[PDB]
């Protein structure tokens, strides 16, 4: 009980040392040392706890979790730690009045902080209003970074192409939505872009060109020469043809499987191996595609455009999240085959060609792309704030209430618990802010449980009062930051059954 | 338990506060404290008694800090702003008991301390530096505490005069660090020269070739020492190794450049400031640019001293750095005039940096607390009887000092809120000559507010290393 | 009163001296009962004058003989 | 010192009678110095007056549980343990909820008001069809005999307090109906009678057999009925004047005697157990009952007493109030929800006030989930889950463990019963958490 | 809460361990000194544990376990608490896997009917009308007893007895109504069943008393004849008996007065009224059940309608013993008894012979409520674990765990047996579960016999103490 205990009380008793701290209106503490005469006072919550010698083994494993947060973003660890502290008052009470392993209440917070993120996204704002002077922004600073790099010969042409590939997204901002195509035999000047998922090496032979309204479908099986190595087994048979025989014997049972992929609805299948000219022919009578060749990344990039999956095995037919193209065009360019994708359900993405004379121009340019497309799409998650003021700590609470609605028999007080947690904000920033944190919270979550509330803390009139008119707003980097580290951080300690006591220095 | 740790503290600092107010005033109560090196020392200064103190309490170590910046700023209350901050406390301790967070305790005194000082600058009489007839009188009232009374008539010119060519107009902070008390073995006190150019610690070379005097001469700072267009050297004294070598001396003599050595570390920063100069570290980096101007270098010995003297710098970026000469024939008479006319300068520098002036004795003391009393009603809520508190805390000042004097405690304060009721400022300490400049009173009160606010902000303590 | 009504004692003292200054002259005490506003004048919640006065003359008197006691003699048992 | 005197002698007052509640609770055994009068009963008002306690504020709640006895008899458990748990949530409203001890008070008025709404939102009555009415009072019959020993023959005994009650039609006291208990034979073999069996006999030598008898208290009379004890001789003079006279009548049997005759058809003596009784017939409009109970020791009798004479007291409450509602935890359950319903707006400072209310309401159906071997914390959240947004019909079941209709089951609760226990429950919890100090005057 | 059961079960488990060692005949015997300086020596598990004093408050409960054991089955008093607390050692287990006893407690209740359907089937059905096996269950239960040659005749006298009253529904005979009255002289030999009545004392042996008559009447009288002249008040008090025709008086033994005086002894010769003196309390009721009487406290309560009818009232001669004995009691509404003179030459003769014929009344009356008898030596311990096995599994949840758990408490009885014996323990089991393949119940040959509600009992009252142990979650002082 001891292990919990320092995890719980050992940790709450120094989350409690920076829990004043949190807020410009916080409490302040003073380092004392040995000799008295070297202290100093401060107001920074990750100086307090690393300064302070902790023999505790469980209270060093949060030094290391806080130091995350440093070196991710930089901003907010105090906060950091204080909900984190906040967490392990929850599941101190969710333990002791059960007793059972926490890893089942860890499932539910997971499937918390999910609604709790999706509340945030709809009550988000964002500066990027006039994106006009934005787009001029962008433009130049792409131009700054094709300084020094073979890129620079033309500034306009490859700055453009990056802008189009940037605000044209609509959504998440990862280089795996830019593919990268990279030919010889040709000029820098001569890039374009492309909407569509651009692969080469064309798959098939007698397989149409064209395909109109295809489904995709991710597996990995060898249709072709199974039995790579059979040096070794012993072979007792009458005649060499019945070793052959059983490798057909073997490819027989693929048949279900293929009767499979035509249950599926799907008139395209995608292998990463090869597959035998049989199972390939049966392929046409069916209406199956056959691709090949699809590798690994090419597979994951295609599969979050298209809103698919991916898996090796087939648990049960019927049942896949495909993804869909309505249009497949095979294109030859450079000499070498391509293959052109287009019409995917709501499909954001781009493929940008570039042209070099040789194979040291090409990598060179792809990771100065990538270099110059960073710092221009950081802007994307940068400056987008939310409504501040204990509304959207009042908002993910709310929100896990509506979860707290559908949830199994023990999960609905690990769920709610995490609500509870959510709450304690407020609290401490009122009885940090001089006020009464009993008063403010309860008639704040009354206001903001059903519709229409604007309202937020407001510490300068010491009452609940509209954040929006007052224009007390906080980023939202900040909110996924926090949040994200905290259900990490509650993770590592509550994983941990037994803590051996750390050896005194 | 945070806050029971705190109000543990507190009763620490307001132990503090009242060992040092029966100090309080010329009339207060002296303090033996023993040094664990043997010294006996004993004094009534306030800001001498907690810098030999040794106060190994976390919190209780701020009031040294205060009276530091209290002399640092305003050079006078070092020993009043430990009684005000002890007031505080004493206030705030039975605001705790009603279940008043110290977050409005100490956001009140923000508001508190910005309408006492409105309030103060109403009653306050502006003056203005173009007058030379008021600052004779402030700094010769100064004087009259010490030993020096009647050679203190030559002595308030001396520090007018000099404050009065660096103020210009809307200085703002005037550093006294620039101005230097040249302390010299023998002379008097009606001697003294200005020499507003400069003034240096050292002598010149008593060996045989050294010109002692120049004319048209550029002094450069160099902390390189020579030993196995440039008139004027300095040398800083190194005693590990040789700092000029006699063979040196020799050589410098033939090209007609003067030499001083045996500069004082302490003084090498002070030089670097008012002559606009550079230190050079090596001879490689050595230039004329970050050479002096100097019209005439010469040494002139009033008695014994063999001192030389600088004017006319002339510097864009430099300004009319002063140190004052002070001679005596004791070693009594020149410190004791050290720290007198030390206080006369921190007085003019209040002057300086804000304008007006008002009488002491803690008349302002009664008047604020009167005048915040009746405008509490203004106010609502916690913050409301706040103000009330604060006006009784301000009062702790002119009560000790009736205290301190062999007075009644209790009559002396009832006939000040009575007297102050029908005149403003006249109770008389103008016609004794007692004047205390307002930014004293003003320094007090903020640094007291930031003090406080310092204190009740720490809610726990714990081993850090 | 103020306490035991759940109220702020500091910021309700401070609330009913404001409304008897700058608004006019009136009688305005802490609540007792439940109610939304102030001015319990309306609830026509009267004390007689003779009540209070004699209150406040044995409070007086009181406090007055306590202080004309400065020494408390207890004899033991025998 | 006072409020932490209170609040946790008052909890180790509940923490006895715990394991009383309910029909899966466990019996609690008392021992005193003699050490020879140990007795094994789950009675809660036998554990509460004979513990004794120096407690002060503990024995407020000793005499408002005699006040609950006296209405019903049952119950009394519930009310305790109720009142204890708003004390144990009212420790966490002060110290660190920042609570004035008056709000809490004022939170419970508020949060009592939506719990009698609740159920009376939930009380369905039907005036049709009265078998279907005399069901509902079979299903009673059996949660009142619940905790007893008669629960083995319950099921043959739900007919016998069901058709009792329906021999009435009439004032609800219950001086109708006698209890006789009788050694001997198992309990299965108690009957109806409604021909007023009597413990005494008449006379010295007298006929068993009278016809056409006049009861007359105390004329041409048959029979006579005297308080006091008779003297010899007029005892043998009334028998030739055929008067038979009755002796060793009570003030209880007098009162008795009033609801009932004044003349009787015939008077039949009968030999049971080994003692002579009386059995009338053909009164006038009789509407007394008598329940003859047979028992295997006295000590199995002693404890049907009161078992019997506290089924009977909520049964007889059902003739004025014909609604009911669906216990078995899922009375409180339904209480819960209108709890949480009316804290939608509230305060600031009554909000987590009254919210303590709606756990305190769990508490009860926690404690008995259990005695019944089961896990509280699975089994009740699961139902939460359920009554939380609609289709609330099926409460907790204590004998399979899983989730089941308290209709199909047989399981409903009077509706005058639990606006008692919350009401009461209430008045007692509002008197302890006034109390800040307790002072004794110097006894002699 | 779980501290105050684990304090209570390990309590029991010591006495019930310590009680083990005590079961059949070659057990160990337990002493047990009290404060008076009173020592005892015996295998008994009623008498040591009443003797024992203890107080502990739960473990006092296995004596009225044992009690009822006794008056119920009659013999296993030793086995019922080896079985309880093989129940307690094996929730101990119980409690560490997480299980609440009400689980625990429901589970032993629901096995304890389904042990008896078990037995029943693997039971032989004997019948009441069948005399043969009567007579051998009594002869071979007396084998362990002084009586050896002269045990033959009292089996078929304890048959007859039992068969008179046991009638067919009647299932329980209250056993008080048995009296052995027990005196020194005469021998076993001599036996009279007497089934109208027999006292406990002698007649008047003064000068005058006729100590026999012929067609009296039997009726139980509180009264006492006394001195306050002295003859007129004695004679009021002889004529009131005369007007009922009540020849035999029975006064009620009390050491403050006298019963007769000598006066009306001579008023009642001339009357020959017979008048049998120091009646026992206890026999107050019993003469008022099987005679049909009612007990008289005052002269004026006397009446004829109270008095019984008697045949013969004779005073038997027989060396140092003079019983008086009464037949014909001619009663329809009282049903008779069975009361047995005991004679012997030894003081210890008679005394062991009245607790021998106890347990040999006892085994025939099981016979009546349930018929059939298990033969014993660990047959039906070890075969209600062998149906137990297969169907554990059939069950589901936390009871299937309690089945398997249920089956190896029960293997105590047996494993008791073989180490009280000088055998193996667990080789003696093994041999036992070995054959059980081929035989079932085979001791059918050795003439050892056990009925079947000694069994039933045994687990009937283990499961509901057990039951009662684990309800007990706190010990509080109330005076």
């Amino acid at each position: 009980e001891n292990a919990r205990l320092s995890a719980f009380v050992g940790a709450i008793a120094v989350g409690d040392l920076v829990k004043s701290t949190l807020g410009p209106k916080g409490m302040d503490k003073l380092l004392q040392s040995a000799s008295s005469n070297t202290c100093m006072v401060t107001n920074d919550g990750a100086t307090i706890l690393k300064s302070i010698p902790l023999d505790n083994p469980a209270a060093k494993v949060l030094v290391n979790i806080s130091k995350v947060q440093d070196d991710e973003v930089g901003d907010g660890t105090t906060s950091v730690t204080v909900l984190s502290a906040e967490l392990l008052r929850e599941a101190e009470k969710l333990i002791d009045q059960s007793k059972i392993h926490p890893q089942t209440i860890i499932e539910g917070y997971r499937l918390a902080s999910a609604a709790a993120l999706d509340a945030l996204t709809k009550a988000a704002v964002d500066n990027s209003h006039d994106k006009t002077m934005f787009r001029e922004d962008l433009i130049h600073i792409a131009k700054t970074t094709l300084s020094s790099k073979i890129l620079s010969q033309d500034k306009d042409h490859f700055a453009e192409l990056a802008t189009n590939a940037i605000l044209r997204l609509k959504g998440s901002t990862n280089l795996e939505h830019i593919q990268i195509i990279k030919i010889l035999g040709g000029k820098l000047s001569d890039s374009f872009l492309d909407e569509g998922f651009i692969l080469a090496k064309k798959f098939g032979n007698n397989q149409p060109k064209r395909i109109e309204n295809a489904k995709i479908l991710i597996a990995n099986t060898t249709l072709d020469t199974d039995k790579v190595k059979i040096f070794g087994t012993k072979f007792k048979v009458d005649s060499t043809a019945k070793l052959a025989q059983l490798e057909k014997a073997e490819r027989e049972k693929m048949k279900n499987k293929i009767a499979k992929i035509s249950k599926f609805g799907i008139n395209t299948f995608i292998n990463r191996q090869l597959i035998y000219d049989y199972p390939e022919q049966l392929f046409t009578d069916l209406g199956i595609n056959s691709i090949e060749h699809a590798d690994f990344e090419g597979v994951e990039r295609l599969a979050l455009v298209t809103g698919g999956e991916v898996v090796s095995t087939f648990d049960e037919p019927s049942k896949c999240k495909l993804g869909e193209c309505d249009v497949i065009e095979e294109i030859m360019l450079g000499e070498q085959p391509f293959l052109k994708f287009s019409g995917c359900k709501a499909g954001e993405a781009c493929t940008i060609v570039l042209r070099g004379a040789t194979d040291q121009t090409l990598d060179e340019a792809e990771r100065s792309l990538h270099d110059a497309l960073s710092v221009l799409s950081q802007t994307t998650k940068e400056t987008r704030t939310v409504l501040g003021g204990g509304c959207a700590e009042m908002v993910m609470s709310k929100a896990v209430d509506t979860e707290a609605q559908n949830i199994d028999g023990k999960k609905s007080l690990a769920v709610e618990a995490f609500a509870r947690a959510l709450r304690q904000l407020p609290t401490i920033l009122a009885d940090n802010a001089g006020f009464d944190s009993s008063e403010l919270v309860s008639k704040l979550r009354s206001s903001i449980y059903n519709g229409i509330s604007t309202s937020g803390l407001d510490l300068n009139n010491g009452t609940i009062a509209d954040m929006r008119q007052l224009g007390i707003v906080e980023s939202y980097k900040l909110k996924r930051a926090v949040v994200s580290s905290a259900s990490e951080a509650a993770e590592v300690l509550l994983r941990v059954d037994n803590i051996i006591r750390a050896r005194p220095r | 338990k945070p806050q029971e740790v705190r109000k543990a503290n507190i009763i620490a600092a307001r132990s503090v506060a009242d060992a040092i107010r029966t100090s309080l005033g010329p009339k207060g109560m002296d303090k033996m404290i023993k040094t664990s090196r043997g010294e006996i020392i004993i004094s009534n200064d306030g800001h001498t008694i907690l810098k030999q103190m040794a106060i190994l309490h976390p919190v209780a170590r701020m009031l040294v800090e205060v009276s530091a910046a209290q002399d640092s700023e305003a050079g006078d209350g070092t020993t009043s702003v430990v009684i005000l901050t002890g007031a505080l406390l004493g206030a705030a301790e039975r605001l705790l008991n009603k279940g008043i967070h110290p977050t409005i305790i100490a956001d009140s005194f923000q508001s508190a301390a910005k309408r006492s000082v409105d309030i103060l600058l109403e009653m306050c009489h502006k003056v203005s530096l173009s007058d030379r007839e008021q600052l004779v009188r402030a700094a010769s009232t100064s004087l009259s505490s010490k030993i020096v009374s009647q050679y203190s008539s030559f002595l308030a010119p001396l520090a007018v005069d000099s404050v009065l060519k660096i103020s210009d107009e809307n200085s703002k902070n005037v550093d006294l660090n620039d101005i230097r008390l040249v302390k010299k073995v023998g002379g008097t006190i009606d001697d003294t020269e200005m020499i507003d150019g400069v003034v240096l610690t050292q002598t010149a070379i008593k060996s045989a070739g050294g010109p002692t005097r120049k004319e048209k001469a550029k002094i450069g700072l160099i902390q390189f020492q020579i030993s196995p267009k440039c008139n004027v050297l300095l040398i800083q004294k190194s005693i590990l190794r040789d700092a000029v070598n006699d063979l040196a001396l020799h050589f410098l003599s033939k090209l007609n450049i003067m030499v001083v050595k045996d500069i004082e570390r302490e003084e090498i920063e002070f030089l670097s400031k008012g002559l606009g100069c550079k230190p050079i570290a090596d001879i490689e980096l050595f230039t004329e640019d970050r050479l002096g101007s100097a019209d005439l270098v010469e040494e002139i010995d009033s008695d014994g001293s063999k001192i030389v003297r600088v004017t006319g710098i002339r510097n864009n970026n430099a300004r009319p750095t002063v140190s004052v000469v002070i001679r005596g024939a004791n070693n009594m008479i020149i410190d004791e005039t050290e720290r007198s006319l030390h206080d006369a300068l921190c007085v003019i520098r209040c002057l300086v940096k804000e304008r007006g002036l008002i009488a002491g004795g803690g008349a302002p003391e009664i008047e604020i607390s009167r005048r915040l009393s009746k405008e509490a009603r203004s106010m609502e809520g916690v913050q409301a009887f706040i103000w009330q508190e604060f006006a009784s805390a301000l009062e702790v000042i002119p009560t000790t000092l009736a205290e301190n004097a062999g007075l009644n405690s209790i009559k002396v304060v009832t006939e000040l809120r009575s007297k102050h009721e029908n005149g403003e400022l006249n109770d008389n300490t103008y016609e004794e000559h007692i004047l205390q400049p307002v930014l004293v009173s003003t320094s007090a009160i903020t640094l007291a507010s930031e003090c406080v606010k310092s204190i009740l902000r720490i809610d726990d303590i714990a081993f850090s290393r | 009163l103020a306490e035991n009504s759940g109220l702020d004692p500091i910021g309700t003292l401070s609330t009913l001296k404001s409304k008897q200054l700058k608004e006019k002259i009136s009688n305005i005490g802490v609540d007792c009962l439940g109610y939304g506003s102030n001015d319990m004048k309306e609830l026509f919640v009267v004390d007689p004058f003779i009540g209070k006065k004699q209150q406040i003359l044995l409070a007086t008197q009181l406090c007055r003989m306590i202080l004309k006691i400065d020494n408390v003699i207890i004899s033991g048992k025998d």
